[PDB]
Order: structure tokens, then C-alpha cells, then sequence
């Protein structure tokens, strides 16, 4: 997982919100740097870094386009970078770093860190719950949106279902971001395009003898009855001229951000949220299950990779909006590189991921159990 | 335990092109009825298209990944009481060997 | 139960069933609306038994309800009480009939009574499914006897 | 009990009653278009 971080992801993690008013291009990683003062730079090492209670990290180069340093990476025990992945027996021996030893450590000011795995709920599912007897809501199905390597959106979806089995009008309605209320989802289907129903229904049914739901869709339906185009479509998402902008906006890049926030695609969103309400109506009608959470293949674990992403995006970020700091005072070489290395320290050592604000997971970073081989 | 190990990331491209070159309409155009019990396919949570014959593309599939061709983490299932298929090249996904 | 009778293996039933909160909504397979513009005969085949029967102004809209067979067993019922209830219920303002516990298919049917009707039916679709009861007191539900 | 909606348009369509004729009378209310019953068969429960 480390491996995978620093060899693709590191290039990834600089190109994206890289360049400004320059570029950054390709990336260069070192073997464990020590730098001190009185003494050139010494080829740093596990045993070296431990006695003297330093960091096992090194060197952070990127090219820049107008080859720079900027900060350490913490180095994982026995990777790819570390010294040790190729060594030998005798050579361990030789080292003093034992043999038996198996890795996977990290060594911050001293001594011997270890990164917790992190469960979570699997993003970006479709998944279908009841909700208790006194509620608005029978049902709701949910998705997580989360761009899988960029600005980590997670903007989220309830589609929703109001009145509980046997009250009239079984009204249909679901909530979007930067959205102060919740649509009937006729409007929105409306002003994604596809603007008559039965055809409508055609993205959200795919047997037209299934006159249950197609029934249950009606009082929704009838709902959206005072909009028919797509234009008011999106004026009633107004929370004019502007608002008219502000929503077509929300809806390519807040909508199921998800699949594409790009632009021609109304069609494969449309067709998605139609599998949605689809999903919705068969847990209506007592045709499949509640969705189980508790399934572990629906979960992922976080790891050292994720974590230096999370991280060293959160981070460096912060940088590239400092070099518009020395920039916009250029009224005619200041990269500040303590920044991005003190970070890695800090939330490494700690526990607290989001920087240093306590409003961070302290938990991650327990230090290596070293009290038998077993353990 | 003792075999499990945590999915990496593998990318989507050479998979979903590797798919669209065997049965992937669209999701663009799309057609209810004409495509009647289209089993529909997913991808990281996405909605990629459709296909026709699914048992084909699985059996195909298979003994693709069973050479290399398509990273041997990454896993796809059909749901046959359900015509889907979900795809997921994700990371975070633990797994075994058998 | 009472004082006297104490191992009245029927009492018990007989007191039940006096308070095992049994609503409509229990006995009704499938609730349809019809129209039938003729006050005098259905469009329906099985339905017409029971027409020239209740024989031996209103609304052109109909109302038919089934009623599940064991539904009416497991609360030992009878289609005539069931129309004593909802005639009891919503009283006069509306015309009622039902089949027999004979007849193979448990049927009833409504009318209405004296500008915009199946939007008015509805609201008392509901009305009687979820509001409605045939015998029994609030709240109660499973009621079972025991030795 | 399957129903249907208008040509013209193709959006849903709302039952009238032909008060002459006593007849079921499909109608759109976007536009104008109009037609018979298929069947009494208005809306059906089932539970
Ligand atoms: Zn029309």
C-alpha cells in the first residue's frame, strides 16, 4: 500500500490544482536523507535514526516549470525505497538491523510507529433503508459520491419517499447539494432533459407490466404536473437569470459528482438516477431487502497509501496557496519546504490526520508493539 | 487472517474499453424494452452500459483474468437473479486466495 | 376471566373475539374502482348475482373490495356484519351491498351519494382500510388463550 | 389494469366522463388529445 502510494500516486498527488499564474511536471524521491549541521549529508539508516531519535525520512524533488526540494517523506521500513528491501543475511547482520525482523514500521522522532487500518463504509454504493414508525419517510436509498482520486467530494444523495404504507399520496422527493429543499423527482428529471413522463418511466422501469410501481409513481408524477421544461425546470431550483445559472451549475458538478461532472451526459445520470428510484420500489414493495451494512466486501480499509494521500494532499495544498502568497508581492527560492515535512511529522507521530484543530480521527499511529515476536 | 490481503487500485480504462469491445451499449442510448431484461453494468459505482448474453462476458472474463491480462485483485460479479453485474477496480477491498 | 366459568374452553374464545381488535384492513385482499354508470348492473360477470339480489341519484363511480376467505376465520366473521359496520360508519351518504359468505368469492361493493369523484373515493379508500373496525377494543392486537 | 398516455406529447393521462354517453374518457391535460375506455378497470389495490 505504501509501495503503490510513493511509485504512481505521489506523481498523481502533484497534478491537479498544480499549476498558477507555473508548472509542476515529473517527481523525484531519495533513499533516506540525514541532514545536519556541521557535516555534509549522510546515507540516514534504520538502526541510525533510532538511537539518535530522527526521522527515517528523505528527499521530496519536483520539477518545476518556469529540479526543487520540498520537504521528507517518512519512509516505510522494508519497502521499496528503504535501504533494507534488497538486503541479505549477512548484510543485516552486518547492519545490526535484525534478520527475523519482518517490517512495515515507520521511524518519526525515534522510535517505531505503526499506522492503524481503517475501516469504512465502502463509497459510492446505492443502498436501500427503512426508517423507524414515527417518521416523514418509509424509505430512503442513499449514495456516496466520491471522486476516487480528487478533492475527495463527498457529497451525498437521499432519495427519499414520504408517507408510510396506506396515507395518500405516496409523494416521491429527493435532496441534491448546495440544495435547500427537496425536489419531487420530476423536476429533476425534468431539468436534466428527458422531459416528458413515459418516458420518464422508461429510465425507471424496465418491464411495462409492472403496474405496481408504475401505478406508485403516479402522485409523484402528478406532483411535477406545474413544470414541463427545462427550463423552468432548473428556474424551480432557484435556492433569476442567476438562479437559472446556479442550478445548471449545481447539477454538473454537485449532482452524482460521481461518474462524470464534466458536461454531455444528462442521459447516463438521468438513466442512473432512474435505477435509484428503481431500487427505491423494490424495497417499497417487499421485493428485496433492506440493503445489510454490515457486509465487509461493502467496506474498505484504509491504509498507508490513502492515509499519505488524504494527507499530503490536505497539506500541500496549503503550499500551493502559499506560492500565490510569494507571488502576488512580486512587484519584479521561498518554497518554504518545513511545511510539508513538519505536517508528515506531526500527524505521524501524533495520531491527529487533519493537521494540527483537534477536529481530527486521534487514533492512527499506534507505536509498534515490541514485546514479542507474536505480538 | 492469515491469507487476507487489501485491494491496491487498478485502473479502469483498459477494462472498460476491454468491455465496450465485447457488448457495452451505452448508457447512453439505451432502449427499455428493445433491450428487455438487459443486464446492466456497473463499474466503481458507475453505470457503464449494458450487454446482452451475460454468461459470455463472465466465462470471458474469467479465464482473462486467469492469464494476467486484467490485474488478478480487482473482482466483478453477476448477479443472475438480478441481470447486474458490478465491477470494482476499487481500494480498500480485503480478499483471500482460493 | 369470569368467576364461574373457569374451565369454559369456548368462554374463552367467546370473549376473544370481544376484544381482539380486528380492523378492516385484516380481511381485504385487493380494493379496485370501477365505472359503472348503470345503476342497475355491473360490467362484471361474477358481480351480478348480488345485483338483482338487493333489488327483490347516487354516482356513476364504484367501489369493489375483496375479502380473503381465511381472513374470515382466523376472526370467525360474516360479508353481512362487515356491511352492518361500514353502514353503521359513514351512515347515510352512501349505498352498500355484499355477496354472501356463500357465494365463492367474497365481494363487497359501494357507491357513493350526492365535479371531481375519483379523487373523492380515494380519500375514502383509506378511510375505511385504516380508520374502519369490526369488532374488538383500541391497541389490542395478538390475544391468545392460555391453560 | 395497464393504462397509457397520449400521442401528441406522450405525457400521462387523466380519466373524464362522458356525461352524455356514459362513457370513460382518457384525456391530457398539456394538450387536448382524448380517448375511450379500455376498460372500467380505474385503480386497483391488492395487499
Ligand atoms: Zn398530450
Amino acid at each position: 500500500s505504501f509501495n503503490q502510494f510513493v511509485d504512481y500516486t505521489l506523481q498523481d498527488i502533484i497534478c491537479e490544482d498544480s499549476t498558477l499564474i507555473i508548472s509542476f511536471g515529473k517527481i523525484y524521491v531519495t533513499k533516506p536523507m540525514v541532514n545536519e549541521s556541521d557535516g555534509v549529508t549522510h546515507a540516514l539508516y534504520p538502526q541510525e535514526a533510532r538511537l539518535r531519535n530522527l526521522t527515517y525520512s528523505s528527499g521530496l524533488f519536483v520539477d518545476v516549470k518556469k529540479k526543487v526540494f520540498i520537504g521528507r517523506l517518512p519512509i516505510m521500513l522494508r519497502s521499496k525505497n528503504c535501504y533494507l528491501s534488497e538486503a541479505t543475511e549477512s548484510d543485516l547482520y552486518k547492519l545490526k538491523e535484525c534478520p527475523f525482523d519482518m517490517g512495515g514500521y515507520f521511524i518519526i522522532n525515534g522510535s517505531e510507529k505503526v499506522l492503524i487500518a481503517q475501516e469504512r463504509s465502502a463509497g459510492n454504493i446505492v443502498q436501500v433503508f427503512k426508517k423507524a414508525a414515527p417518521s416523514p419517510i418509509s424509505h430512503v436509498a442513499e449514495i456516496r459520491s466520491a471522486l476516487e482520486k480528487g478533492s475527495r467530494f463527498i457529497s451525498t444523495l437521499q432519495v427519499k419517499l414520504y408517507g408510510r404504507e396506506g396515507s395518500s399520496a405516496r409523494t416521491i422527493k429527493a435532496t441534491l447539494p448546495y440544495i435547500k429543499q427537496d425536489i419531487p423527482i420530476v423536476i429533476i428529471f425534468r431539468a436534466l432533459g428527458i422531459i416528458p413522463d413515459g418516458e420518464i418511466l422508461e429510465h425507471i422501469c424496465y418491464d411495462v407490466n409492472d403496474w405496481q410501481m408504475l401505478e406508485m409513481l403516479k402522485p409523484c408524477v402528478e406532483d411535477g404536473f406545474v413544470i414541463q421544461d427545462r427550463e423552468t425546470a432548473l428556474d424551480f431550483i432557484g435556492r433569476k437569470e442567476k438562479r437559472i445559472q446556479y442550478a445548471k451549475d449545481i447539477l454538473q458538478k454537485e449532482f452524482l459528482p460521481h461518474i462524470t461532472q464534466l458536461e454531455g451526459f444528462e442521459s447516463r445520470k438521468a438513466f442512473f438516477l432512474g435505477y435509484m428510484i428503481n431500487r427505491l420500489l423494490l424495497c417499497a414493495l417487499d421485493r428485496k431487502d433492506q440493503d445489510d451494512r454490515d457486509h465487509f466486501g461493502k467496506k474498505r480499509l484504509d491504509l498507508a497509501g490513502p492515509l499519505l494521500a488524504q494527507l499530503f494532499k490536505t497539506l500541500f495544498k496549503k503550499l500551493t496557496k502559499d506560492i500565490f502568497r510569494y507571488m502576488q508581492r512580486t512587484v519584479e527560492l521561498a518554497i518554504n519546504a518545513k511545511t510539508i515535512t513538519s505536517g508528515l511529522k506531526y500527524a505521524l507521530a501524533t495520531g491527529n490526520w487533519g493537521e494540527q484543530a483537534m477536529s481530527s480521527r486521534a487514533g492512527v499511529s499506534q507505536v509498534l508493539n515490541r514485546y514479542t515476536y507474536s505480538s | 487472517s492469515l491469507m487476507s490481503c487489501i485491494s491496491v487500485g487498478t485502473d479502469p480504462m483498459p477494462i472498460i474499453t476491454f468491455l465496450s469491445e465485447w457488448g457495452m451499449e451505452p448508457l447512453e442510448d439505451y432502449v427499455p424494452h428493445q433491450s428487455p431484461d438487459a443486464t446492466r453494468v456497473f463499474v466503481n459505482g458507475v453505470w457503464h452500459g449494458v450487454h446482452r448474453n451475460p454468461a459470455r462476458l463472465m466465462e470471458t472474463l474469467r479465464t482473462l483474468r486467469r492469464k494476467g491480462d486484467i490485474n488478478p485483485e480487482v473482482s466483478m460479479i453477476r448477479d443472475i437473479r438480478e441481470k447486474e453485474l458490478k465491477i470494482f477496480t476499487d481500494a480498500g477491498r480485503v480478499y483471500r486466495p482460493l | 376471566l369470569e368467576p364461574g366459568h373457569a374451565a369454559d374452553q369456548e368462554q374463552a374464545k367467546l370473549i376473544r373475539s370481544a376484544i381482539e381488535h380486528t380492523t378492516l384492513k385484516s380481511v381485504t385482499i385487493a380494493s379496485e374502482i370501477y365505472y359503472d354508470p348503470d345503476p342497475r348492473s355491473t360490467v362484471i360477470p361474477e358481480d351480478e348475482e348480488i345485483i338483482q339480489l338487493h333489488f327483490s341519484q347516487q354516482s356513476p363511480w364504484l367501489l369493489r373490495l375483496e375479502l380473503d376467505r381465511a381472513a374470515m376465520n382466523d376472526k370467525d366473521l360474516t360479508m353481512g356484519q362487515v356491511g352492518e359496520r361500514i353502514k353503521q360508519t359513514f351512515k347515510n351518504d352512501l349505498f352498500v351491498i355484499w355477496s354472501e359468505d356463500n357465494d365463492e368469492k367474497l365481494i363487497i361493493r359501494c357507491r357513493v351519494v350526492r365535479a371531481e369523484e375519483d379523487h373523492m373515493l380515494k380519500k375514502i379508500e383509506n378511510t375505511m382500510l385504516e380508520n374502519i373496525t369490526l369488532r374488538g377494543v383500541e391497541n389490542i392486537e395478538r390475544v391468545v388463550m392460555m391453560k | 389494469t395497464t393504462f397509457r398516455f397520449c400521442r401528441d406529447c406522450n405525457n400521462m393521462l387523466y380519466p373524464r366522463e362522458d356525461k352524455e354517453n356514459n362513457r370513460l374518457l382518457f384525456e391530457c391535460r398539456t394538450c387536448s388529445y382524448v380517448e375511450e375506455a379500455g376498460s372500467p378497470l380505474v385503480y386497483r389495490h391488492e395487499l
